[PDB]
RNA sequence: AAAUGGAUUUAAAUCUCCUUAUUUAGAGGAAGGAGAAGUCGUAACAAGGUUUCCGUAGGUGAACCUGCGGAAGGAUCAU
RNA sequence: ACCUUGUUCAGAACUUAAAGAGAAAUCUUGAGUUUAUGGACUUCAGGG
RNA sequence: UAUCUGGUUGAUCCUGCCAGUAUUAUAUGCUGAUGUUAAAGAUUAAGCCAUGCAUGUGUAAGUAUACUGCGGACGGCUCAUUAUAACAGUAAUAGUUUCUUUGGACAAGGAUAGCUUUGUGAAUGAUAAAGAUAAUACUUGAGACAAUUCAUUCAAGUGAGUUAGGAUGCCACGACAAUUGUAGUAACCAAUGAGAAUUUCUGAUCUAUCAAUCAGUUGGUAGUAUCGAGGACUACCAAGAUUAUAACGGAUAACGAGGAAUUGGGGUUCGACAUCGGAGAGGGAGCUUUACAGAUGGCUACCACUUCUAAGGAAGGCAGCAGGCGCGUAAAUUACCCACUUUCGAAUUGAAGAGGUAGUGACGACACAUAUUGGAGGGCAAGUCUGGUGCCAGCAGCCGCGGUAAUUCCAGCUCCAAUAGUGUAUAUUAAAGUUGCUGUGAUUAAAACGCUCGUAGUUGAAUUAAUUACUUUGAAUAAAAUAAGGUGUUUAAAGCAUGAAUAUUCAAGCAUGGGACAAUGC
RNA sequence: UUGAAAAAAU
RNA sequence: UGUAAGUUAGCAAGAAAGAGUAGCUCUGGUGAUUAUCGAAUCAGAACUUUAAAGGUUAGGGG
């Protein structure tokens, strides 16, 4: 399609061709403000529901300890990992909890 | 926008105002009268930049208001009255007299006029019409209507206006034979002599017009304004006299 | 944008943040001249860069170019009593 | 009121335009005032930019001409015989342009077509054929 | 020239049929994924002990087995 | 006509390469003429 | 700065992606000596509002022992709508056009204000009627054409006109304030008007799980309507218009342009917000005044709201400036003054939450006292230091470190990078030759339709001694801004205190030198 | 001729 | 004029839903023989009224 007059079929194809990467495409669907419980959002509020820890994969052990909260403008529940060394006794039920990501990009 | 727009914001004021960009938020708007928005320069600016005898702009409505100011035959008391071409400007409360002129740095310059040059101002024909009752006559440049003028002219020549009297002297015709001066874009700011004109029946007419020292530049039929007949100049031409030096010797020339 | 003033940067962060090869040379410049910080190394390169991109861009053209007889002649002269 | 914009109609292709404001007042619009036969009634309507309209509703009186003899002399109107823009308006007795007229030839020997906007200009005035 | 009757124009608001987006539906049903040491088998990687795989059809707790045709990415570049 | 041999056109292939390409196996009637990157066209792919 | 590094294996060579990296814009933890500059209720809610201010105006030149005139159709705020709609460059108005400004009977007739005269309501910028009283408020009056409508003629500059003009017959409005100081009016022509409004050409994101769409729809005739052209509307006539070169439809967390972030060239992302154009004032809808409003700090009706009340009723539209609730990760004072810039006015003075100053202000930018953040296994600078925990607590963006001798955890000592800065989470760009025209791969890593025919599309052998494309020039081309010419704000960020010719215009368009390569058929 | 399996991490 | 889900692709279907219908005076279209003659049928336009299938016959629908 290297011809001079075809500047359709290469514009075309670039148009399809774009589709098929797994970074750009979650750009353009309408999947972030439905299906991300975060939304557009860096931080997210919630409440507390459960306390729970979850093993670690199969070459490490230990109990990671987490907590479930329902956010406030969504009600959807999420894991969320409490950040130190023996800091699950400060969090509590019924609390206001600031939910943000993880280093990994979404 | 519903009607007719009152306020000027400071940038969107023409570039050839000298105006700056953090003065203030508004600039002085041209009343409707004699010449174009962006062909004019307003009586405002023109007693406190160019004259510098105002601090701010207050002070200029305890000058106009005093009839102080005459511009043409007359005399005027608006603080920004519309100011354009190359007619007269009289402060005889001061006993100096300007001209605003276009310079080849596409700016508006002042050249002062003494008070034997002061009494008459050229204009030029934009337009020959037969009035009602057969009676024809020709719109200028000022928007200036005039009775009867001589028959032999026509809607692109130049007349030479008297302002007391307000009739005709003298005409230069716009022929191959005379030398004009710019009032244009690019080209504004040039004198030269009018070498060949060709008629596009399309759109345009465009002419060629050779400066005094050979150079040639090109430019619309629009832009044109004869300022005499035979290189001869009818009227005190700016201090760089027109012409447009290659910029070889601004460049060098400002350092020292 | 937001503000009619405007306004420039002067400084740009290297782009590797750990190198034991410019560690040791900006302490070479730092304890010479006296400087305080890291921050004078980073102006004066971008100052370097500032005229180094004028000087090649105009460089490419003939000699007979007259935007080069034009910036270049101001480029040399602003550069020589400097 | 009517509006005679062309926000409301379709493309040349079918679609449908979509909109973007409300009414303009620059796209004014009056009712029509069939000039009918009756006394002389003629309002007057204030137009855009101040300019006076009259607006004629009956009249009965309009200035003829006829060229072959060079003579403009009034005359009362019967009645419409036809219209070349409906068919109806013969009926209703209106005063339309283009519309044949029939008259009495008192005042032009002592079939008209009218040639005004009677219900713009206020007057009627027509020729023979 | 004020109330008021009537006929047009532009028509707000509302009722009935007619598409796009967001939701409630219980445990409900059928999928999928993740979690060190949980059962039953030997299916695959050596000729993996019946060479493996592809299309199709049937059967069966489970891998899978068998029929027709194809392939070597077979264990033969060969009489 | 058949069998031996020379020139030449079309066809299915094969041997060698110290050369060209490739990540290598290998390819040479290209998988060569490609960072020294562009002969013309169509299709497909974007970690599992 | 045209740049890479750790991670599949006993080890090596690849594809391949994850993480690391630097920068812009949002939020937040910790810290925070100054000077200058400066963002700041948009993202989710164009959601709802107590309060206070934001449009008024008097010169000698209208009326004097409030009426009348002008303006509030500007300014300011927000970005809901909107996909050839708007907008930008450009061309036409020989198809329309105002407001403001600039050039052309020595005196008539009247009643309505101010102030009262008697009040009615709880109030609403609430309203009654009795007496006069002036006009530059209203008619008249006359001192004398102009310009429109219609039917017909003489017919020229003009790229182009049965055209500007003139002459007829004729209808209509019909003037030059009965005008003020001890300037003011009617019209008619032209400019302001490259203006306002329509309109010509070119140009927009993704989608075919949108393939056929339109019936005033396509054009003609004749009228109506509008300032003005036209299916803008009406009556008749014919069936026509778009469509694979993407018609019709769908989504946007879509106002467009100037521009911004980042770039070796090429490109990608953003733009509500400085300035221009557009639209809106809780929702459409209908109108008044006027030169311009479909005006909402104008009116009315409906839907949904809010405020007082004497229970009979009354007005209100903070998407204006501050401020209140909610919304949220997310955003300032219920301050003073017209001094700078400008606008309005009966015009040198009166008004402006436009505008300026002050206040909070680690969004950011520049110069700069002498103090924190994170880490110390590799990417990546830094400990072969000592106590505990014993695959448990835990750290770790990735590879991993910990199951009793931890280079990584909790702690004690030290120094490594940056410095008024520094970690964190999300998003944009470069790396990414992982979107590829410049610039990829297709035997085995992912990937050549089972094969052939075939319309649209793309690409098409040599040869010659009217357009369009191409190419070189110009013209015109908003400012701000991009790179800067000049200029010691003490340098710099700044600012333009001579104004760089400042170059900018991608896409289109206008005129022009050349026809090698090109597309159109005799 | 028959011949199945070998708990997770160091 | 319009007509859904389902479906054996035939049906559902008279689906559902909406508009018109009178009287009088006219006009046009549909043929045979070389202007005359003959047929009930369809369409359209004015004007009027007590606004029209309903005296009788005559599906309720989802
Ligand atoms: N991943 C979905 C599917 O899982 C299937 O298999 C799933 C299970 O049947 C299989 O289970 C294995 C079992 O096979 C094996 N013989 C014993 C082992 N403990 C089980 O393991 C599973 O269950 C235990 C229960 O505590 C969990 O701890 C463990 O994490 C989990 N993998 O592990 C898989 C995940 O649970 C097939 N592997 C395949 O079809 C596919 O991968």
């Amino acid at each position: 399609a290297r011809g001079l007059h075809a500047a359709r079929k290469m514009l075309a194809q670039r148009r399809a061709n774009k589709w098929a990467d797994k970074e750009w495409k979650k750009g353009k669907l309408v999947t972030r403000y439905k299906c991300n419980p975060l939304g557009t959002a860096s931080h997210a509020k919630g409440l507390v529901q459960e306390k729970l820890g979850i093993e670690t994969k199969q070459p490490n052990s230990g109990i990671r300890k987490c907590v479930r909260v329902r956010l406030l403008k969504n009600g959807k529940k999420i894991t969320a990992f409490v950040p130190r060394d023996g800091s699950l006794n400060y969090v509590n039920e019924n609390d206001e909890v600031l939910i943000s990501g993880f280093g990994r990009r979404g | 926008a519903r009607g007719p727009r009152h306020h000027l914001k400071r940038l969107n004021a023409p570039h050839h105002w000298m105006l700056s960009k953090l003065g203030g938020t508004f600039a002085p708007k041209p009343s409707h009268g004699p010449h174009g928005m962006k062909e004019c320069l307003p009586l405002i600016l023109i007693l406190r930049n160019r004259l510098n005898y105002a601090l701010n702009g207050r002070e200029v409505t305890m000058i106009v208001k005093n009839r102080t100011i005459k511009i043409d035959g007359k005399i005027r008391t608006d603080t920004r009255y519309p100011v354009g071409f190359m007619d007269v400007l009289s402060i005889p409360r001061t006993k100096e007299n300007f001209r605003l002129m276009y310079n080849t740095k596409r700016r508006f310059c002042l050249v002062p006029l003494t008070a034997e040059q002061a009494k008459f101002k050229l204009c030029k024909i934009e337009k020959r019409v037969l009035g009602t009752g057969a009676i024809p006559y020709i719109v200028t440049h000022d928007g200036r209507t005039i009775r009867y003028p001589h028959p032999e002219l026509q809607a692109n020549d130049t007349i030479k206006l008297n302002l007391e009297t307000g009739k005709i002297v003298d005409f230069v015709k716009f022929d191959i034979g005379n030398t004009a001066m710019m009032i244009g874009g690019n080209g504004m700011g040039r004198v030269g002599v009018i070498v060949k004109r060709e008629v596009h029946p399309g759109s345009f007419e465009i002419v060629h017009i050779k400066d005094a020292k050979g150079n040639t530049f090109t430019t619309r039929l629009n832009n044109v304004f004869v300022i005499g007949k035979g290189t001869e100049t009818l009227v005190n031409l700016p201090l760089d006299k027109g012409i447009k030096k290659p910029l070889l010797q601004q460049v060098n020339e400002t350092i020292k | 944008g937001r503000c009619l003033r405007n306004h420039s940067i002067t400084y740009k962060t290297p782009k590797v943040p750990y190198e034991r090869e410019r560690f040791d040379a900006e302490l070479k410049l730092v304890g010479q001249f006296g400087l305080k910080n890291k921050k004078e190394i980073q102006r004066v390169h971008y100052m370097l860069g500032h005229m180094r991109t004028i000087a090649k861009v105009m460089l490419m053209k003939d000699a007979k170019d007259p935007k080069r007889l034009l910036e270049g002649a101001a480029l040399l002269r602003r550069l020589h009593n400097l | 009121g009517i509006t005679r914009d062309s926000r409301h109609k379709r493309r040349a292709t079918g679609g449908k335009k979509n909109s973007m404001q409300k009414k303009k007042k620059n796209t004014m619009g009056r009712q029509p005032a069939n000039t009918r036969l009756g006394a002389i009634r003629v309002h007057d309507v204030r137009c855009r930019y101040g300019i006076i309209k009259r607006r004629a509703l009956r009249l009965e009186n309009g200035n003829f001409s006829w060229a072959s003899q060079s003579i403009t002399k009034g005359t009362k109107i019967l009645n419409v015989v036809y219209n070349a823009s409906d068919n109806d308006f013969v009926r209703t007795n209106t005063l339309v342009k283009g519309a044949i007229i029939e008259i009495d030839p008192a005042p032009f020997r002592l079939l008209a077509c009218i040639s005004s906007r009677p219900g713009q200009t206020g007057s009627v005035e027509g020729y023979i054929l």
